[PDB]
């Protein structure tokens, strides 16, 4: 609803971090499996996680946070309306 | 005040105006039970439009904006809140409040069942 650009960047970075950790842990285990149980025929199934999925983004969004509170946005709105173009000329018309 | 009177006139409803001096008199004299009598009068005159002009007078009297050590609550406004909460079945009586200092007004005034509808009366246009 009100995430800042930094907040969205943090969410994306956290999702990427979760994906990277899962991929590293999975391929590490898979390497144990060959070392523990040497398979007769080598057939790598490629990467167990080749791209960022829905579950990674859901877990990352679980930690999503709004860095910018609504009170500081209220102060900015105050200053913005502190550069107020008056309140009596909005209907200015030349005499014709 | 004229806007409240006009709205009362359109509906052909009696109009009762409780100015700031009356509220301040009830506050200084520590006689806030007369607010109940005011509301009873509103009930007797129903349908009616009970207008509390310049409702912020008591808040100003206690210090304006800085106020005293206490909060926004005061005897007269508290009696008004009690009567307004109990003044729900009547339907006829309509409560209108006016205040030139909305910042110092008691927040409890604006809670549901109270003067919820805030209307900004700005300076007249051309």
């Amino acid at each position: 609803n009100g995430f800042s650009g930094a907040d969205l960047t943090e969410i994306c970075q956290r999702a990427c971090k979760l994906a990277i950790r899962e991929s590293i842990e999975s391929e590490i285990r898979r390497e144990r499996q060959t070392q523990t149980n040497p398979s007769a025929m080598e057939v790598e199934e490629d990467d167990p996680v080749p791209e960022i999925r829905r579950d990674h983004f859901e877990e990352a969004m679980r930690f999503a946070r709004r860095s910018v509170s609504d009170n500081d946005i209220r102060k900015y709105e105050m200053f913005a309306q502190t550069l107020q173009q008056s309140r009596g000329f909005g209907s200015f018309r030349f005499p014709s | 005040t004229l806007l409240a009177k006009a709205i009362a006139n359109e509906c052909q409803a009696n109009f009762i105006s409780i100015k700031g001096p009356e509220l301040l008199t009830m506050w200084f004299g520590e006689s806030e039970a007369n607010v109940r009598e005011i509301f009873d009068k509103a009930r007797q005159a129903a349908p009616c439009v009970l207008f509390f002009d310049e409702l912020d007078s008591i808040a100003k009297a206690r210090g304006g904006n800085i106020g005293d050590g206490g909060g926004a609550a005061d005897r007269v406004i508290n009696q008004i809140l009690t009567e307004m909460d109990g003044m729900s079945t009547k339907k006829n009586v309509f409560i209108i409040g006016a205040t030139n200092r909305p910042d110092i007004i008691d927040p409890a005034i604006l809670r549901p069942g109270r003067l919820d509808q805030l209307i900004y009366i700005p300076l007249p246009d051309e």
